[PDB]
């Protein structure tokens, strides 16, 4: 009625076959008592690294240990340990004169990716997924808080950007604001995991658009709109100019976060946001060096 | 275990001196679930037409060389059939069984490391001083085929250290040991279907960590040769074909 | 069977290319039992600090070398925690895992005969004409670490023929073969334990019975390693350090 | 209450493991027939010395 | 099953590097069945005596080499007590067990194809022409055991084609493989029992497919050696002994 090869075809089967399985593991594994060992065939000390397979060998093997109840915790190490904490990710300046958001506003564009340190973190991951907690930090330049107003607004991409203090966007009939007073602590709050994709790339290899790729605009190879989730806007609540130069730092703390296939960690300094540049002339070694092989 | 033979489609490679087979993460190739996908239109899985082994260019390992590297969705897409449904179709999705080949003698030395790194994304010396900020020509995120020389291996060209890369699915061809690598690679991306063209899911990175050498009188020329074939490829979203 | 791995104490021994183990008369070292011990006092078993491999010096194997010998538990006695040992304590008792280890290319041959003659007493060549009753030195019956080198090795330098020197546990190191020979030795003597200093209760000897050979470009440099490790080592008879 | 390492060990063993025993041989052994054997795989003539 | 030994009467054939064994049209030698004999007199079977391993002369590999033959029966009838109980009876019967044997290094190259024909008939060149109608000497159809060369391989010196010689029990000696061949043949013919003399029940063709070839400075002589044992050997008609 129906062909063989179709029949016992395995064409169609959507679950993934695993040769691993998680298994628990709240502390360091124990070390048990062993003894010495004279014998041909069993050789636990050779390994063959072509393979691609960290070596299996264990203390046990290589040496006569004793029994220890390792009781030392792995929950530290988890990846909700490692990135809960909140770090430096944007830096907004409205300062009363320059040439630097003068006209009591400004629109930072959300990227996490200005600063080193955060960055190293999250690039150690290609692709990640997690809510997070934002919190804003006001001042002066000096350090100094002021009684002053100020409103913060998401403008989700396709939303109108203000252009000024004044401008109607403020109104934020749909979009979520906060005002605050630099005289309150920080404000802060939870946000969701908002991308169209199951989880943010700090990686894309690939361009946004066909067509012809030409060298004006190689500006868009790696950037991923998957990514970019919109502006961050700030104001002094008014229509006058401020009387005080202010300072907003963002700080971003990860929560119950998923991360998927680890990376080399960064070697180089930083250069750009979008992308991995290096200084081709100072390419320095990951680490320190010394005189001879020899000698310490 | 030192033996092997690789069946898919109508292509069938042999191997006397292999290092195992490496399946990257732990993880097959596999079709899209019904609950992972968004994409409703059918798609078409061609099977034994599309998945088979292609053999791409091959590369001469110098005492000097310092590296190669290939795009995967990429060096396939205009070639056999697997490159006309690439063109044909918006949405594409597929794992791969990579099997990078290199042999020599018992008195030639040197070792390779074969590996898969995952969105793999290409940057630039900056200008040198570093404040340039200029980007990689298309000629070079997506060499095609024929692959592209890495100008700085050390960091990759992407700023990150190579002595970490085997934290990824690789494998080292170590010529007095074996004379090539099998990788498996599942389909990886945050997207159950994504675009051959416009996207590049990972790069294969084949280098030199120990240089090559020999003794004046046995044959220098060495190849490698790049062997990889499409696992559980589905196409959708048909329409006119286009290039890029 | 080709390959092995040999661990004891906080050290391990490799090798790939073996030829079985040797148990000196078919036994394993182990302690001394209540009805064979006389000594009243409670002996010290320092267990992993003492039983665990030594790696004393290397000799350079010649196309024109005789052979070497080392006294057995002389050899250790100025060495780690055994030597302490076996300085401090009156009464010794262990037996010993040998491992000589010697590696060529296939391209190189020759054959050494590695055995353990226990009671090795050496003899002079009596002032050639054999009238003058000469005694072997200090520095020749027990040469220590340097081991020392055989004048006669057809006579063993004691009158008796190395080609029955078979009889005894050995085993050979054949180029084309093995690289290493691996015997283990109880502990034999007529007491149950023994000064380590005044008494060796057996010789190791290394002898090329086939001459070691090579065409000129092949390295010329061909060494021949011992490491040894002793086995339920246990003193009695505490007291000061005594170096001979 | 006790170090496993202890409980566990062997230092102590007194009886020698022999890996030989000794059997009755009262006289010289037997010859048995043979046949012709034409077959890979099995070498009684090659040794290791 | 690249080692085997082959026992057969008082001698031992043994070998490191062989290609599993031939069994002749897949069929033992046996004995005569009591329906399938004519001769009404009992026949001797000597056993061990005549079913033992006979080596023939010794030829020598060149590089240009074309082949050699040896017609059966006869290349024994001159030698041991086989040879004699084939003078002595009119009647002979058996099978044989063939080991041509050829070793180099893993540095010398070429293939040999040992095979088996039966019923091999020697034809001659007619006068070149073809007009001639001449035939083999007596020489040159039964040479003995210093066996004939071939002097145009090809058509295997009877005008048939030697690529289809493989037809016929056979094994080839790759000296990057293998070091001998060994081929059991059974008896064949249209007769229960035939001369020893007079009829040769099959020929043994070593030929080079695949010309030897070795760098200056290896040793250039490469000989092959042929070995071979009767099997089930039974003799009848009893009389004076009979050359030919
Ligand atoms: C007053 C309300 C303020 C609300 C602010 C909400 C901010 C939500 C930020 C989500 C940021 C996700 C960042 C993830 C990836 C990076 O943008 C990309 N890797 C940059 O290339
Ligand atoms: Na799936
Ligand atoms: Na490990
Ligand atoms: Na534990
Ligand atoms: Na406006
Ligand atoms: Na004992």
């Amino acid at each position: 009625d129906r062909v063989a090869d179709v029949i016992e075809s395995s064409i169609g089967d959507s679950v993934s076959r695993a040769l691993t399985q998680a298994l628990p593991a709240p502390t360091g594994q124990n070390t048990q008592v062993s003894s010495h060992r004279l014998d041909t065939g069993e050789v636990p000390a050779l390994q063959a690294a072509e393979i691609g397979a960290s070596s299996n060998t264990s203390d046990e093997s290589m040496i006569e240990t004793r029994c220890v109840l390792n009781s030392h915790s792995t929950a530290e190490t988890t990846l909700d340990s490692f990135f809960s904490r909140a770090g430096l990710v944007g830096e907004i300046d409205l300062p009363l004169e320059g040439t630097t958001n003068p006209n009591g506003y400004a629109n930072w564009d959300i990227d996490i990716t200005g600063y080193a340190q955060m960055r190293r973190k999250v690039e150690l991951f290609t692709y990640m997924r997690f809510d997070a907690e934002f919190t804003f930090v006001a001042c002066t330049p000096t350090g100094q808080v002021v009684p002053q107003l100020l409103q913060y607004m998401f403008v989700p991409p396709g939303a109108p950007k203000p252009e000024s203090r004044e401008s109607l966007a403020w109104q934020t009939a749909t979009n979520p604001s906060v005002f605050v007073k630099l005289t309150d602590p920080p404000a802060q709050v939870s946000v969701p995991f908002m991308s169209p994709a199951s989880a943010y790339q700090w990686f894309y290899d690939g361009y946004p658009t066909f067509g012809e790729h030409k060298q004006e605009k190689d500006l868009e190879y790696g950037a991923c709109p998957n990514n970019m989730m919109g502006t961050f806007s700030v104001r002094n609540v008014g229509s006058s100019k401020s009387k005080y130069p202010l300072v907003v730092r963002i700080y971003m703390r990860m929560k119950h976060v998923r991360a998927w296939i680890p990376r080399p960690m960064r070697n180089q300094n930083y250069l750009f946001k979008a992308n991995p540049n290096y200084a081709g002339n100072s390419i320095k070694p990951t680490g320190t060096s010394r005189t001879a092989i020899t000698t310490l | 275990d030192r033996v092997a033979q690789l069946t898919i489609g109508n292509s069938t490679i042999t191997t006397q001196e292999a290092a195992n087979i490496i399946v990257g993460y732990g993880e097959w190739p596999s079709y899209c679930s019904d609950d992972d996908a968004t994409a409703v239109d059918k798609p078409t899985r061609p099977d034994v037409s599309v998945n088979r082994f292609y053999t791409l260019d091959t590369k001469l390992w110098e005492k000097s060389s310092k590296g190669w590297y290939w795009k995967f969705p990429d060096v396939l897409t205009e070639t056999g059939v697997f490159g006309q449904n690439a063109q044909f179709h918006y949405l594409y999705r597929s794992g791969f069984c990579i099997h990078v080949q290199c042999n020599a003698s018992k008195f030639h030395q040197g070792a390779l490391l074969v590996a898969i790194l995952p969105e793999y994304v290409i940057g630039t010396v900056a200008g040198g001083t570093g404040t340039e900020d200029s980007h990689p020509p298309y000629k070079q995120t997506q060499p095609g085929a024929d692959g592209f020389e890495l100008q700085h291996p050390y960091v990759l060209d992407a700023g990150i250290p190579i002595s970490q890369l085997t934290v990824c699915p690789h494998q080292w061809i170590n010529l007095r040991t074996n004379n090539c690598a099998t990788i498996i690679v599942p389909y990886m991306n945050t997207l159950p279907f994504d675009s051959a063209l416009n996207h590049c899911n990972f790069g294969l990175l084949v280098v030199p960590i120990s240089p090559l050498d020999f003794d004046q009188g046995a044959t220098p020329v060495i190849p490698i040769t790049i062997t990889l074939a499409p696992m559980c490829s589905e196409f959708a979203g048909l329409r006119q074909a286009v290039t890029q």
